[PDB]
């Protein structure tokens, strides 16, 4: 009976959709510079944050 | 092991009882019989309307439901919020406190005029 | 199809 | 980086302590050194409502950013430069501390070597 | 966090409803084909929470 | 559960799709891939690492200010 | 002042005189009457207290519990016409006349200006509530009941008045005001402690802590409905009263001798609660749950402090409305059932829908959830006593927890869950029991609105 | 195979593992013969009372009150002053109560010394 | 959920008997019992209703597992567990 | 509709994965007794699922169309400028 | 009553293969392993000593015991499962209805008529099924909780109302 036709579970999730697929490109554009951006990483620990979930 | 025959028989009326019943459990055409209920002049005058069926009807049947949800739902308590606010509470002192508009060098104001300085040239940093 | 709804009395 | 290993797997004397360093004097190797110059005064670092973390020495880099910021609304998508001239600046102060960081672990270790080198000659 | 946790339970709302509300594990596979948006959906919103970069 | 459900059900088959929700699946997966990559292509840097981490070792001691060993 | 009291007697010959069906309607008129009457004394001025005359004086004290013991009056008649209507018309108005007696004494009490006379009518409640526990009571063991509730009370309210009148001898006048006024520094010659002792055990019997307690499980359960909630809502407070009024001449004795009360008050609120945790009878859970309440004022009162006093007056109010409520939760499901125990009678959400509403803001406001006025009286208590001691929150706080446990679990085994098969009698609920229940909730929620009502002398 | 499953209080042995039944007797089996039929007589007339069309109340059960009083009355009565009872409500009793008398005693004895010597900070205390 | 009737419900069942290649299409019959006259082995009885406890979606309690001994009690079993009625 | 019930000459175990463990049972000495039910599981549309790496890259064909052009766009504008 | 040796191995058979099915999760795993844990059952089915049938037992559900998934698959209607009395919270008794005023059983006549149809076949049919129920009562109380059904026809078998009037395991 597999089924998801239903406009209301499409409309729900795909509202969501778009706001997941940009969602950190706007908040972090707009948002006022307001942490400290360190800038210096020595690459290989940089990469870390792909490497371990690839891995 | 072929249930003994008797309760076989005992589960046969139970089967059958159980049948009936749930049968007996079921509604009628005219099921549930309500009472006439109370009528207003707007909306018979809106099925009315939307008798033709057409997207023409449809379409401002829509914001219709959206225009008096956004008045008394939206309009209205926006209304009276600011009243509250503009006259009660912005009456006492300290309620609503703001922070002071962050102004940056080189930036004039408008309540009295004159431009702060500009920043001072710097060393020339440049990637 | 539909059947017969059982709910305790919300009258009173 | 390495230096962990260093301090631990390794002696811990030969590894400047982050809670401790700068230790020698900063004269003491650097003959007339220059200080870090600064541009924005406390005022306009101030009402420019600067947090305290971001009231540094690049933090000129960064009032302006703002600024940009103003102005560029509703577009979100200006001072790409001028965060970009902030991000180097702060790479600018960033070289600068390890710089500092070996400037005393060299010294440091350069104390050991020489205090062996002026004590086993008796 | 907002964005994407909250898909991946209604992403799986609709999986359990459709498929005659079973939550165990074990009992699916071949769903891609089947609930293409739904499958969709959970694979942004996985690639959201394993942190794949601009996203 | 009425009779006209417009996704009727199948014993041991594969079940009845519709144009509506294929076309809703691939586009949004597609531009999903669009945009990582589009990102990728204008912001590099940043994953890259943009600005290069400088090797200690190689920096003599001028810079350094370290003294010779004999004073 | 006057304006209450001829009311409330003059409303006496009424129900005697009364026709024979009219009884419950008239009384209750007035008595609702009454209270809008007491509303009226619940004005109060800045410092100095509401005096009328050398016989009667209000505070900002005496006057919310005024309000509250008027506000009561009708709450019992409604919750008592319907194990009392087969009962022959003299009966009914013999156990009319007895709550409006208890009810004016209560007025009589809380508005003496003189410690004696505060004294005379401090016991004289006994009387009616022991003919309502003992004749009216549905049980066998209420005639012990009636027996551990009457003496508890005169063993400790003798020793004041030996202490009371000794007062007299030696400090003139036991005006309330002449008293503050004229406040002395105990001294801490061996004396005195027994001084100290007799002028607060009176106080403490009828106030349930731990270890005098025992009568109050037995006073409540075995009593019937209208004698649990004026046991409950209002009796367990004249205790109350008397610390806040006889605290003055008690100082700095009450600095030192506090320490047994204290820790026995505070240990023991954990232990009564969690025999809530555990309790068979739906009428034993709620009435342990007003000796933990209770015994938390204990440590309110007996720290002497500004923000103490005030929120023992807010769980002064709150927790009698609340408890009060409660008896009626339990009573409005036992003649259903014609049980006591907790599991008989299970999953009644399903078949009395509403009622699953009533005991759910019932249990929510006796968890102290925050704006209610439970939340008020515990949260200042807290900050009070973690002032005095840093470690009291560690007891304090988990007696918070304990009180999440117990409360809910009565709802769970009663209101949700399976419903009983074999019960077949429970009808829908009277909309009498259901309009006293809104009766109780909704001036609670009314006085969230407005805690300086409550808050006290101290306010 | 691998070690056993060791029981507890808490996480009691199941009876898949249990060798009593697994070992039956001709004597057991026959002891688990009037089981269903005392059961039977408390389900038979159970549901013939419930079934009673002129049943009109609850069938209240005899264990049931049974637990009741067995729980609240008959514990003073059956109560026996014993070494064992005597010393638990010993050191249920006073002993919480003089422990927690000793803590709050030491630390309200170190705070007064702390502010009566002026070795605490109260600045911005006043609401107490 | 449509409503899942009797005759559904037999088609389903004799589709997995037939299904069951111990017991080949020809000879099944509504009220065939199994070991009785397909010969089928109670120890494969105790197996066949699992199969029908996936096949339906619900779990099938042992004390009448042992007694689910035909094709149309298979169905009448099923029947008044889920109020199937029609 | 009544729900035909297909008729069931079509879900048999060949091709099926199946059949590779009715084999090793009768390399073991035994005949499956039920492959004909999980059949249906490996046959119809519900054959040849695409696999795990293949599921994320879902898109990539269009999503890689939508960059060619969209690059071809900026590199343009770009040159214009 | 009885629990006899061949229950308990259809105990074992029909549990363990659950848990299996739970392990393997792939349909050819779980087919290819129960076909062999078919074949390591039937294989020892001559036994004269029922005691050594036992002794085969005794290290079997602990292998088991030790095999069980912890966390094996329930459908969830089943106790554990998580549609468990989830529709409970919906289902009234029907006695409760007796209780409806009546306007509100004006809304429902003919149902309500068919109610009264319900209540008049119990109340006869009770004496009826009551009397069946002593005259062929067991000696000593009844030895088994089965009940006897309706011998004679017409009557309606003991104790049916129940059971019949049993509110359907899908209320709303
Ligand atoms: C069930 C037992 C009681 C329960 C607990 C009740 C509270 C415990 C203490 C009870 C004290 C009762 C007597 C107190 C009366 C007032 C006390 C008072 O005002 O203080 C006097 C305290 O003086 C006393 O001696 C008061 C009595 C002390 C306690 C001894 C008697 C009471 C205890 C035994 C009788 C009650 C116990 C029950 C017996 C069955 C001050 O007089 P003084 O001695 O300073 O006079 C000046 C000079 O020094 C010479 O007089
Ligand atoms: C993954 C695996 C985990 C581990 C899983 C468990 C695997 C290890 C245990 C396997 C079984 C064990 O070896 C021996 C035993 O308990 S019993 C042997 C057969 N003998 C009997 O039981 C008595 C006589 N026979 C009958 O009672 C019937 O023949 C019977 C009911 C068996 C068949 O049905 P019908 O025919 O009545």
């Amino acid at each position: 009976l597999i089924n998801e036709n239903n406009p209301l579970l499409i409309n729900s999730i795909k509202r969501l959709l778009i706001g997941s697929i940009f969602a950190g490109f706007i908040i972090s554009n707009n948002i006022p510079p307001m942490t400290v951006p360190n800038t210096t990483m020595p690459l290989y620990m940089k990469m870390t944050a792909l490497i371990v979930t690839i891995m | 092991s072929g249930y003994t025959p008797d309760e076989k028989l005992r589960l046969q009326q139970l089967r059958e009882l159980r049948r009936r019943w749930l049968k007996d459990q079921e509604l009628s055409p005219r099921e549930p019989v309500l009472p006439p209920r109370r009528v207003w002049p707007m909306e018979q005058f809106w099925n009315k309307f939307l008798q033709d069926g057409a997207p023409w009807k449809n379409v401002i049947y829509k914001t219709y439901r959206h225009s008096i949800f956004a008045v008394t739902h939206v309009l209205i308590p926006v209304w009276i919020i600011h009243y509250y606010l503009k006259y009660h509470v912005t009456a006492k002192p300290y309620t609503v406190v703001e922070r002071k508009p962050r102004i940056f060098p080189g930036d004039t104001i408008l309540e009295t005029g004159e431009v702060i300085p500009l920043m001072k040239e710097f060393p020339d940093q440049h990637h | 199809k539909r059947l017969f709804i059982i709910k305790p009395s919300g009258f009173y | 980086g390495a230096h962990l290993a260093r301090r631990y797997l390794g002696d811990a004397s030969k590894e400047p302590d982050p809670l401790r360093m700068p230790t020698f004097p900063p004269d003491y190797g650097f003959p007339e050194r220059k200080e870090r110059e600064m541009v924005a005064t406390q005022q306009e670092m101030n009402d420019a409502q600067l947090m305290l973390q971001q009231r540094d020495y690049c933090a000129h880099y960064l009032i302006q950013l703002l600024k940009c910021k103003r102005d560029s609304f509703p577009n979100f998508l200006a001072c790409k430069h001028e965060q970009h001239d902030w991000d180097y600046c702060e790479h600018l102060d960033y070289v600068k501390r390890m710089k500092e960081f070996e400037r005393e672990r060299r010294l440091l270790q350069r104390k050991k070597r020489r205090e062996q080198r002026e004590a086993e000659m008796a | 966090h907002a964005f994407f946790k909250a898909m991946l339970f209604m992403c799986s709302g609709s999986i359990i409803h459709s498929l005659n509300d079973e939550q165990d594990i074990r009992k699916m596979g071949g769903l891609y084909k089947a609930m293409p948006f739904t499958t969709t959906a959970l694979i942004i919103g996985s690639l959201a929470l394993t942190g794949m970069p601009y996203l | 559960a009425g009779g006209g459900v417009h996704i009727e059900p199948r014993y041991r088959q594969f079940p009845q799709l519709t144009r509506s929700q294929l076309i809703q699946a691939e586009f949004f997966s597609a531009t999903m891939w669009f945009w990582i990559l589009w990102r990728f292509w204008h912001d590099s840097d940043a994953v890259l690492g943009h600005f290069p981490y400088p090797d200690p070792s190689q920096w003599t001691d001028e810079e350094l200010g370290i003294l010779p060993d004999d004073e | 002042m006057l304006k209450i009291i001829i009311p409330t007697t003059m409303l006496l010959p009424m129900t005697w005189m009364s026709k024979h069906n009219m009884i419950w309607i008239n009384a209750t008129v007035h008595s609702l009457l009454i209270s809008l009457i007491s509303l009226s004394l619940l004005n109060q001025l800045g410092e100095n207290s509401l005096n009328f005359s050398l016989t009667f004086f209000s505070d900002s004290l005496s006057a919310p519990l005024l309000v509250l013991t008027t506000w009561l009056l009708p709450l019992m008649l409604m919750a008592s016409q319907s194990h009392l209507s087969k009962e022959t018309t003299t009966r009914k108005k013999l156990y009319i006349t007895m709550l409006i007696l208890l009810q004016l004494f209560l007025i009589m009490t809380f508005t003496a200006t003189e410690l004696i006379l505060f004294y005379i009518l401090f016991e004289a409640t006994l009387v009616p509530t022991l003919i309502i526990i003992t004749r009216w009571g549905n049980q066998t063991e209420r005639l012990n009941a009636g027996l551990y509730f009457l003496f508890y009370t005169l063993a400790g309210s003798l020793p004041l008045l030996v202490a009371l009148v000794y007062i007299q001898n030696t400090t003139g006048s036991l005006n309330f005001l002449i008293i503050h006024y004229w406040s002395h520094p105990l001294s801490n010659s061996w004396s005195n402690i027994f001084m100290w002792l007799a002028c607060i055990m009176a106080f403490m019997v009828k106030m349930p802590l731990y270890g005098l307690h025992l009568w109050l499980p037995k006073a409540h359960v075995e009593a019937p409905i209208a004698g649990s909630m004026v046991l409950a809502a209002v009796l367990l407070k004249l205790g109350g009263y008397g610390m806040m009024r006889i605290t003055t001449i008690l100082n700095p004795l009450t600095n030192y001798m506090a320490y047994p009360f204290l820790m026995l008050s505070m240990w023991g609120m954990i232990m009564t609660s969690s025999i809530c945790l555990r309790q068979t009878d739906l009428k034993s859970l709620i009435a342990y749950s007003s000796v933990s309440h209770m015994a938390l004022v204990i440590v309110a009162i007996m720290i002497q402090t500004p923000w103490s006093f005030m929120g023992a007056t807010a769980l002064m109010i709150a927790h009698g409305l609340t408890s009060s409520m409660l008896f009626c939760l339990a009573n409005t499901n036992y003649e259903r059932v014609h049980s006591r125990t907790m599991i008989l009678a299970r999953g009644l959400q399903t078949l009395l829908p509403l009622m699953a509403t009533w005991w759910l803001m019932a249990s929510l406001t006796n968890l102290a959830l925050p704006p209610s006025i439970n939340l008020i009286g515990e949260l200042f208590i807290i900050t009070a006593s973690f002032s005095w001691s840093n470690i009291t929150i560690i007891l304090m706080g988990m007696n918070m927890m304990i009180t999440a446990l117990y409360s809910l679990y009565m709802l769970i085994t009663t209101q949700r869950g399976k419903y009983t098969h074999h019960i077949n009698n429970i009808k829908a609920s009277f909309t009498r029991e259901n309009a006293l229940m809104a009766l109780h909730i909704l001036p609670l929620l009314l006085l969230t609105l407005n805690p300086k009502m409550i808050l006290g002398p101290l306010y | 195979s691998f070690p056993k499953y060791k029981p507890s209080r808490l996480a009691t042995l199941p009876a898949t593992l249990d060798p009593a039944e697994y070992d039956i007797s001709p004597e057991t089996r026959k002891a688990q013969a009037e089981r269903l039929a005392i059961r039977s007589r408390l389900k038979r007339e159970y549901l013939l009372q419930y079934n009673d069309p002129n049943r009109l109340g609850v069938i209240e059960d005899p264990a049931l009150i049974r637990w009741t009083y067995a729980r609240s009355a008959n514990i003073y009565p059956n109560f026996r002053p014993t070494p064992k009872t005597s010393l638990l409500g010993a050191l249920f009793g006073i002993g919480p109560l003089f422990f927690w008398y000793y803590v709050f005693k030491t630390d309200r004895d170190k705070k007064e010394k702390l502010i009566q010597e002026g070795k605490l900070d109260q600045t911005f205390n006043i609401s107490y | 959920a449509p409503p899942l009737t009797l005759e559904a419900i037999k088609d389903r069942v004799l589709y997995v008997l037939k299904l069951y290649d111990k017991i080949d299409p020809e000879k099944l019959s509504v009220n065939s019992h199994f070991m009785k006259d397909l010969g089928l082995d109670s120890l494969d009885q105790v197996e066949i209703i699992m199969a029908m406890e996936d096949e339906f979606g619900f779990e099938i309690p042992d004390i009448d597992a042992e007694k689910l001994m035909c094709p149309q009690e298979i169905v009448d079993y099923i029947a008044d567990k889920k109020d199937v009625y029609e | 509709s009544k729900m035909e019930l297909p008729d069931y000459k079509q879900w048999k175990i060949e091709g099926t994965p199946l059949e590779t463990v009715q084999e090793k049972l009768a390399a073991r000495g035994l005949r499956d007794p039920w492959g004909r039910n999980e059949a249906w599981r490996y046959s119809g549309g519900f054959a040849n699922n695409v696999s795990f790496v293949g599921a994320l890259l879902k898109g990539f064909k269009w999503g890689f169309a939508a960059f060619v052009v969209a690059v071809g766009a900026e590199y343009y504008l770009e040159s214009q400028n | 009553a009885y629990l006899t040796h061949q229950q308990k191995v259809l105990r074992l058979y029909k549990r363990a293969l659950r848990h299996l099915e739970s392990w393997c999760v792939h349909r050819d795993k779980y087919r290819y392993f129960a076909c062999l844990m078919r074949a390591r059952f039937d294989e020892h089915k001559n036994e004269k000593d029922m005691v050594k049938a036992t002794q085969l037992l005794r290290q079997a559900e602990e292998e088991f015991w030790y095999g069980q998934h912890p966390q094996p698959y329930i459908f969830p209607e089943s106790p554990g499962g998580t549609s468990y009395e989830r529709y409970e919270c919906y289902k009234v008794p029907e006695w409760c209805l007796d209780d409806w005023h009546p306007s509100e059983k004006a809304m429902y006549p003919d149902y309500f008529a068919k109610r009264e149809q319900w209540k008049r076949l119990r109340r006869e049919s009770w004496e009826r099924e009551v009397k069946q129920l002593q005259e062929e009562t067991p000696p000593g109380g009844p030895r088994t909780e089965a009940l006897p059904p309706a011998r004679k026809e017409g009557d309606l078998p003991p104790l049916w109302w129940h059971i019949v009037t049993r509110p359907r395991e899908r209320p709303m």
